[PDB]
């Protein structure tokens, strides 16, 4: 039961470890996972945000989502040309998809993207410089073999997996009490259904749309409320709290499948044979490392 | 059975079963920052630290000289014995003396 | 972790937020536990008062200057624990 | 490689919770107490000091599995299938 | 290796090129070939009947948003080959 | 007072240069007993 | 004798000279990709070495 509509689906704030003012930090952006099992360098990036669709859903191209940490916590779009991934230097954004990215970095300790003009948000991730064969290169070259490798696709309507989506839980605002002259209020943003369960004295849940008195909480410390009409569905990351119900209401794409391909690597430098009795002096030239490996053609 | 940090730490029947097993060394620990992430610990993957000292194939590891191909596994071209051959002749080729 | 807003040009001494009844610290052991601002996280526009644990505007907000929003960390000893602050300007 | 997938916390504010041995791979779950959880927009619980978290985690395949995966064997014993050329006669006969 | 060249606003299913006649691959085989466009270059603008082994237009072509040309790659199987092709976009 | 990636000079420059440029060996410092790239969300919280 | 890989495996009697004589391990190799460079292969050179 894959799913490819994004319009019952929302991004969330992720908290994560690094951003620009070297903190921790809820942000619109937050690297969950990031996978560089292909041979050419490209990496995958599970980002907290949603790319390629506008503000209600729909599939556009080069405009994405984020929920946003303003005064009105929700969703918003931005253009996807001001949106920067890097490692060491810039990273060539090779695909782009809900919650997903893929592209071309450099190597690097670390990983991070940030959406300029900053929010910026890092990981840890070591990424090398990566071989095909027995001989080691930065690019390939003119004259090769041209082997069998395996590559990220590029194209973002394959399936490398699935992701498991769940109704959001509570969020309870701190924005929605009024603690003034030792008695506290709610604040219903323009006469919403904001809930709230809470324990002024015991357990009180209900359902407000106006501002309302409180039986008996003094401190506002005591008590919480959060909106109920929540019904976008969010990734399972544990930076948010699940709801009463946590089953898997939808399923998402992973895109940029590890589709099997040929690439071309080099050939080395033919050796000379001289020739002795029983055995062969091997004459080496390798400008990069290069892989010997010899065998007796017998029982050892 | 498993163990951490070493080959065949998660194992399944196939790629898609849904009876998963694996031992890795998973630990959760008490969230110290006042936030909601889930902070746990847990050992490196054995698959990669296989990779890491898997050593040198059969493809270049092996005994007479003969190369190793899957799907079927096999090793072709291998040269160590003798076949005794029962062969029947047919008679339009014997010729009269 | 804790949200706060703030207006626009808003004057010195106006307030910003209460740190500690937000963070359930108690106000008269917030001496004795050293609180203090962070000097890695230190914002000019915003001070903090030691006593009374609150955070109140030290200069007046320049929406165009400052832009994107305000971060402040502080720390407290015995235990030892840090706490992040995110100040938004509204236009 | 697995994934460890890591699931949301079950957080309840002051009543204690335990979980149920799952039978997902390598489940690992704690609770812990004491805990007042702050993610965007303040405190998520109204109650003090008496909360609870619940911490869940449990591996799965990574995505890049279907292709890098090691498959392990026991091998028995093993026939030859050779193949023979005969040229009785001057007559070629390929044969396996 | 190969150049292919598109006037500006074409439609959906227009000719572009001939890979396997300007290659000289013979088309009844490219299916034991395993004729394929490399994974690494795709473009949303171009793509390729396989049987007829024909490249060909997509999407429309937006001058504005694409700029610079366009880069696609070819592979084939027993023997293992790689081609590279190379459309410029008028204005 | 700037914070900077590691490398083994200084250089100060107006840009529109008249830059200078010094040696200094700066490297990525730490505080424990565990390297570490940057700090991480889980720790211990020590004196610094 | 010029042997490749080593010191004086280009020789002349001046730098100017027409004569110059060399035996670096060069070999031509048949081109892969269908197009028009020249794949060769040479042995490094004696002089950085
Ligand atoms: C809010 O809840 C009340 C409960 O009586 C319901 O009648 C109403 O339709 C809801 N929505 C609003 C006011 O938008
Ligand atoms: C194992 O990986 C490490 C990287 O941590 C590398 O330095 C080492 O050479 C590898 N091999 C062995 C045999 O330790
Ligand atoms: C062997 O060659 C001869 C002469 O070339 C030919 O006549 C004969 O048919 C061949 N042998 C057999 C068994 O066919």
């Amino acid at each position: 039961s894959i799913t490819d509509d994004f319009t019952l689906t929302s991004p969330y704030l992720g908290f994560c470890p690094y951003c620009r003012h070297s903190a921790p930090c809820f942000s619109p952006i937050k690297i969950e996972n990031v996978w560089d099992e292909s041979d050419d360098g490209s990496i995958r990036i599970q980002v907290s945000a949603q790319f390629g669709y506008n503000q209600a859903g729909t599939a556009d191209v080069t405009k994405f989502r984020y929920m946003s940490y303003d005064h009105d916590h929700d969703i918003k779009e931005d253009s996807m040309e001001k949106l920067a991934i890097s490692t060491s230097g810039p990273c060539r954004r090779l695909g782009h998809k809900g919650y997903f990215l893929l592209a071309q970095c450099p190597p690097g300790d670390s990983v991070t993207v940030s959406i300029t003009s900053e929010n910026s948000c890092t990981v840890e991730k070591k990424i090398r410089r990566k071989f095909v064969g027995r001989e080691e290169y930065l690019f390939p070259p003119v004259h090769g073999k041209l082997v069998k490798c395996h590559v990220y696709d590029h194209l973002k309507e394959t399936s490398a997996g699935y992701i498991t989506m769940h109704r959001p839980g509570p969020h309870a605002y701190k924005s929605y009490l009024e603690e003034a002259s030792g008695e506290v209020y709610i604040k219903p943003p323009s006469g919403k259904n904001v809930t709230y369960e809470c324990k002024c004295g015991d357990y009180s849940t209900g359902i407000v749309s106006t501002r309302t008195k409180m039986n008996g909480c003094t401190k506002a410390k005591q008590c919480i409320a959060y909106k109920r009409d929540q019904t976008k569905w969010v990734f399972n990351s544990p930076d948010l709290i699940r709801h009463t119900d946590h089953s898997v209401q939808g399923k998402l794409h992973i895109p940029f499948r590890l589709t099997p391909t040929v690439c071309p690597v080099p050939l080395a430098h033919t050796p000379t044979v001289t020739k002795w009795f029983k055995g062969i002096t091997l004459h080496l030239t390798a400008t990069r490392p290069t892989l010997l490996t010899t065998r007796k053609l017998g029982l050892r | 059975a498993m163990n951490p940090g070493a080959f065949g730490d998660i194992q399944a029947s196939s790629l898609d079963a849904t009876d998963i097993v694996a031992r890795t060394d998973i630990r959760l620990l008490k969230p110290s920052v006042k936030n909601i992430h889930v902070p746990y610990t847990q050992a490196v993957s054995g698959y990669e630290m296989w990779k890491n000292n898997s050593g040198r194939p059969l493809q270049e590891t092996a005994p007479f000289g003969c190369k190793i191909e899957v799907e079927p596994l096999r090793a072709t071209n291998c040269a160590y014995g003798h076949i005794p051959i029962s062969i029947d002749i047919p008679d339009a080729a014997f010729v009269r003396s | 972790q804790l949200h706060y807003t703030v207006q626009e040009e808003q004057e010195h001494g106006t307030f910003v937020g209460n740190i500690a009844e937000d963070l359930g610290l108690d106000i008269t052991k917030l001496s004795a536990r050293g609180f203090q601002t962070v000097p890695n996280s230190r914002t000019p526009y915003l001070d903090l008062n030691l006593e009374t644990g609150v955070l109140y505007v030290n200069e007046k907000i320049d929406r165009e200057q400052i832009c994107c929003v305000l971060h402040l960390e502080v720390f407290l000893e015995n235990p030892l624990e840090l706490f992040q602050v995110e100040i938004e300007v509204l236009d | 490689k697995f994934h460890t997938v890591v699931p949301s916390p079950q957080v309840k504010c002051c009543g204690s919770l335990e979980c149920k041995a799952s039978s997902k791979a390598d489940y690992t779950c704690r609770v812990f107490g004491g805990v007042y959880p702050f993610m965007w927009g303040g405190a998520q619980c109204f109650c003090d000091s008496e909360n609870t978290q619940l911490s869940e985690a449990y591996v799965e395949f990574a995505p890049d599995c279907t292709i890098d995966h090691a498959v392990a064997l026991k091998v028995h014993t093993a026939a030859l299938k050779v193949g023979l050329r005969i040229v009785y006669g001057n007559t070629t006969a390929r044969l396996d």
